[PDB]
RNA sequence: AAGGUAAGUAU
RNA sequence: ACUCUGGUUUCUCUUCAGAUCGCAUAAAUCUUUCGCCUUUUACUAAAGAUUUCCGUGGAGAGGAACAACUCUGAGUCUU
């Protein structure tokens, strides 16, 4: 089982290289999603009151 | 501890050992071997930027080489003093 | 030499991601109007 | 000077101007270094060649 | 998408292809959430009843059923494949890939024509059928 | 011709294949104004030279205005120092040209290794 | 780089 | 004219980056405007927003070379 312990090394290496801006880009996309949903709400939330009334 | 610099003959012996796919001595070390081949462009980029200049016969560079001979990077950035570099290229 | 190195820095991610997703064990792969309905 | 070298001059200036115009300040990052995490793992060795 | 029958494992896909002896089995490999797959599945649902006599339509989730990803190259976002009497049928679509339809088709008549051509050719014994429409160009003007 | 170029400019203002080469039509350095065509190149006080271009050729393309100004304003005493410097530099460059000459001006016995390989490479 | 795979029986 | 003052180099890690991070300069995706248009994968070239990549500075931390004396200012600094 010397292969499944070697794929993890390269996978962790790739994750470490992605760690440069992972927090700084997954946070900006969060604010973009919130801003987009402020103007255009989700479809399920547009029927939340009606779904409640069922 | 810390990893020391291996003698230059180690990489030569490893590469001569890694002849071809026909040889049956190495057939199971695949994930360790070809998992690092995706970084081949860096090996392309690292040596081309460390190209010896016209005023140098031999340019020894530090090398970070895979333990299986799969890949070798020139682990060095060509840092130069800009007036010295410009004067050398003017010469 | 420097021009092709500047090309190289940009093209390295493409080749790296194309390779690493190719010789890996697991491979990975008009909708605007037919969306909201 | 001939026409082709002149056009070379304007095109080099064009690329220089485009680079200097469409330039954004580099984005903040956590400084993860490659060739430093290779040798951390037991898969790469260092030498001089 | 959520109306057509769903196959949940490779054995179910095997049995679905094996079970039908006089109808072409149309299988959509993909994901319910994929927009291309939603367009393809809504077209299939539109024509599901009309082709009842000579076609049966099933939906297979490749993430849930990755059993045929390697052999059938099910790596495009959407894939439509036709089988007849346990035999994959190829279509000369003009796209360069005769083994599958790997895009969403808008018109519901074109899919009916493709299924009808596949049924005719397969009942005649052919393994390749030339589609009535050449898909080397989207005919956008 | 050029007179109508100005009027044409005034009127215009108011009223598959890989191409490695750059088309000559893309050239912008085309002007009707004699001022903007034959521009006055920077003399740099007769002591500065454009980069890349060799200094020896640049010296003989000089306008000679500053050379005449120097030979006019200079007194005899300060003229002798410049004459001596010019003679010394001329002698040094003559020695350099004598050492760096073609093999046609050298005998076989006095050939150097560099000249030998130059002759062989011909 | 492609949109240029005849299909079918038989081992 | 005095006692204490504690280095520099280098290898890594963790973060923050306003600033020409960079006196240098690529690529990708998306959104618009175009030019080819014949279908993606490549493109024509401007704009906008992003991502990745080649590099960078500051700070903090952890080892090593360093071996430490002293640089150095603090001062009663002395005739």
């Amino acid at each position: 089982k010397d292969d499944e312990e070697a794929d993890a090394i390269y996978a962790a290496l790739d994750k470490r290289m992605d760690e440069r801006r992972k927090e700084r880009r997954e946070q900006r996309e969060k604010e973009e999603i919130e801003k987009y949903r402020m103007e255009r709400p989700k479809i399920q939330q547009q029927f939340s009151d009606l779904k409640r009334k069922l | 501890a810390q990893k020391e610099d291996m003698p230059p003959e180690h990489v030569r012996k490893i590469i001569r050992d890694h002849g071809d796919m026909t040889n049956r001595k190495f057939r199971h070390d695949k994930r360790v071997y070809l998992g690092a081949l995706k970084y081949m462009p860096h090996a392309v980029l690292k040596l081309l930027e460390n190209m010896p200049m016209p005023w140098e016969q031999i340019r020894d560079v530090p090398v970070l080489y895979h333990i299986t001979g799969a890949i070798s990077f020139v682990n060095e950035i060509p840092w130069v003093i800009e007036p010295v570099y410009i004067s050398q290229w003017g010469s | 030499w420097r021009v092709w190195l500047f090309f190289m820095r940009g093209i390295t991610p493409l080749l790296e991601r194309w390779l690493g997703n190719l010789l890996a064990r697991q491979f990975e792969g008009q909708r605007v109007e037919s969306h909201f309905d | 000077q001939p026409v082709k070298v002149r056009v070379s001059y304007q095109k080099l200036l064009k690329y220089y101007v485009l680079n200097a115009l469409k330039h954004r300040p580099p984005k903040a990052q956590k400084k993860r270094y490659l060739f430093r995490s290779f040798k951390a793992t037991k898969f790469f060795q260092s030498t001089k060649l | 998408s959520y109306m057509l029958p769903h196959l949940h494992n490779g054995w179910q896909v095997d049995q679905a292809i094996l079970s039908e002896e006089d109808r072409v089995v149309v299988i959509r490999f993909g994901h319910d959430w994929d927009p291309t797959c939603m367009k393809m599945d809504e077209v299939l649902y539109s024509i599901a009843e009309k082709v009842k006599n000579f076609a049966v339509i099933y939906l297979v989730d490749i993430t849930e059923v990755p059993d045929f990803n390697k052999m059938y190259e099910l790596y495009d976002p959407c894939t439509v494949m036709f089988f007849f009497r346990n035999k994959h049928i190829m279509i000369d679509l003009g796209t360069g890939n005769n083994n599958k339809i790997n895009w969403a088709m808008e018109d519901k008549q074109e899919m009916v024509d493709i299924i009808e051509t596949v049924y005719r050719g397969a009942r005649k014994g052919r393994g390749l059928v030339v589609s009535p429409k050449d898909y080397s160009t989207k005919y956008r003007y | 011709k050029d007179k109508s170029k100005e009027l044409h400019a005034i009127k215009e203002r108011y009223l598959r294949k890989f191409v490695f080469e750059w088309d000559a039509s893309e050239d912008t350095s085309i002007d009707y104004n004699p001022l903007y065509k034959e521009r006055h190149q920077v003399q740099l006080l007769g002591r500065g030279f454009i980069a890349g271009i060799d200094l020896k050729q640049q010296k003989r393309e000089q306008s000679r205005f500053y050379g005449d100004l120097m030979e006019k304003r200079r007194t005899l005493e300060e003229k002798e120092q410049e004459e001596a410097r010019l003679r010394k530099l001329r002698k040094k460059e003559a020695k350099q040209r004598w050492d760096d000459r073609h093999w046609s001006q050298k005998k076989l016995d006095e050939m150097t290794d560099r000249d030998w390989r130059i002759f062989r490479e011909d």
